[PDB]
RNA sequence: UUUUUAUUAAAAAAUGGUAUGUUUUUUUU
């Protein structure tokens, strides 16, 4: 950009793209479930 | 929930879902020669038409010769005698068919 | 459910046999099977 | 004909278990 509007500190997620993308392979079960659950919360947020 | 396998929601069942692949699924001439005869008759008729074209070309040559003799329009070489030479052609081709039937 | 994505509740529980009829429409008898219709097809072209 | 991927949960209060109701004034003339 080079020009913006100075969001608040808590309005910058910093890792949202980590779970918006696909899960990396060979991860344990709990990590895959965590990716999926965070994605589910985001989808519910966008739907409403 | 996926490819027709699974339950709509794991709530209400004592399970977590988690469908698995089976991992043990067994993934296993012509009878009426008159056709050829009629085709031969048709091609003979077309050969006759070809000879009629040759007759027309000879007629053009005759017209040119008549015009040259006048110098010393369009004319026709033979009105019906070509049909008699065609009759000779019919006789020759009938002889050829008889010989071919003799050979077979 | 896309197998890497979230899973929600049905949102439409009206699928009982109220018609009580297979409708002689979706029956195997009059259907050419070539390849299975995956759910990816049902999501990519939802109206067809 | 070669390969797969899919993982619900989850703790606190009151019911529920040492009821409850009572209980000390400065004038007469």
């Amino acid at each position: 950009k080079r020009s913006g509007a100075t969001k608040r500190a808590q309005d910058v997620p910093l890792i949202k793209h980590w779970y918006l993308e696909h899960c990396p392979p060979n991860q344990p079960v709990k990590v895959r479930v965590s990716y999926q659950k965070l994605l589910k919360s985001h989808v519910m947020n966008k739907l409403h | 929930s996926y490819n027709g396998i699974g339950l709509p929601t794991p709530r209400g069942s004592g399970t977590n879902g988690y469908v698995m692949r089976n991992l043990s699924h067994v993934k296993k001439v012509q009878d009426p020669s008159i056709s050829e005869h009629e085709c031969r008759r048709q091609i003979e008729s077309k050969l006759l038409l070809y000879r009629e074209q040759l007759l027309e070309e000879v007629s053009s040559q005759h017209s040119t010769d008549a015009a040259a003799s006048d110098s010393n329009s369009k004319t026709k070489s033979l009105d019906e005698a070509d049909v008699e030479i065609l009759v000779q052609k019919y006789r020759e081709q009938l002889l050829k068919e008889l010989q071919l039937q003799k050979s077979t | 459910a896309i197998p890497g994505g979230p899973k929600f509740e049905p949102l439409y529980k009206d699928e009982a046999p109220e018609m009580e009829d297979w409708n002689e429409f979706n029956d195997i008898y009059k259907l050419i099977i070539r390849h299975p219709i995956k759910t990816e097809y049902r999501i990519a072209f939802p109206y067809l």
